[PDB]
């Protein structure tokens, strides 16, 4: 038997020439304090309120864990 | 020096912007003076050129894009 | 038997030409002191308060242990 | 000398910034005058050029990108 085969192919392509930006953000670190709520005084915010405040601060951050952004929110009486 | 102060002022500008936005989105809920925020952001300042060049896989013959071919087949018995 | 095979391939690529920055931070070292709380005097801050103060200082640092940043917070009566 | 003083002033500037931020984020909790912070930061000042050149692995034939081929097969019995 025999089988000789010569081929020539053709290739698809892509060329991306990207000149990146000077001055972008690599990581965010946001520390948030909130006061206790005084109504008539020693009342901390509930867990659902702290959770949704964390939600709002995360979304106002532009929070992106690919960049490794860190957010910490605490509640304490002021002075 | 001047480039360093420009980088520091630009960083402080972005910190002021995000700090003001966090102060504006939270103060209607908890009150006008019951919240503070502080932002520390690391920036990049390295000029980064890049040049990708992808190709597409054409191993399988059902999506190959041939241009020539020279198939010879002999046989004896 | 026989099997002769010649091939020519094609290669994907990437070229990154990075001119790094002159003046960036390699390591942070932050030492924090806090006073005792005097109410009516010798009262140190509790462990949860010290822990959340460490949280806030870590997040305001931009703390990144890839760079090996070090933080130490202590509580002591002032003078 | 002047470059050294520029490096020292830039380091002191970054120390002042982080020190002021730590003093601002903690003083509403513990009080106005019950906290001090000190920052010591090591900086780099070496110009660092870099040139990566990655390639993609094409060992397996199902993602190879061929351009030519010359497969000959003889056989006897």
């Amino acid at each position: 038997t025999q089988r000789n085969e010569t081929s020539n192919y053709e290739v698809d392509r892509t060329i991306r020439h990207t000149k990146m930006n000077v001055g972008d953000i690599e990581r965010l670190s946001v520390a948030v304090v909130v006061n206790y709520k005084t109504l008539a005084k020693p009342l901390p915010l509930t867990a659902d309120q702290m959770k949704q405040i964390e939600d709002l601060t995360r979304e106002a951050m532009g929070f992106s864990d690919k960049r490794g952004d860190t957010l910490n929110v605490v509640n304490s009486p002021f002075s | 020096r001047d480039l360093n102060d420009a980088q520091l002022k630009f960083a402080n500008d972005v910190e002021s912007r995000i700090q003001r936005r966090i102060e504006a989105i939270l103060s209607p809920i908890v009150g006008n003076g019951n919240v503070h925020a502080q932002v520390t952001a690391q920036l990049d300042f390295a000029n980064k050129e890049q040049t990708e060049e992808h190709y597409s896989p054409n191993g399988d013959a059902s999506k190959a894009t041939l241009r020539s071919r020279q198939l010879n087949i002999s046989e004896q018995v």
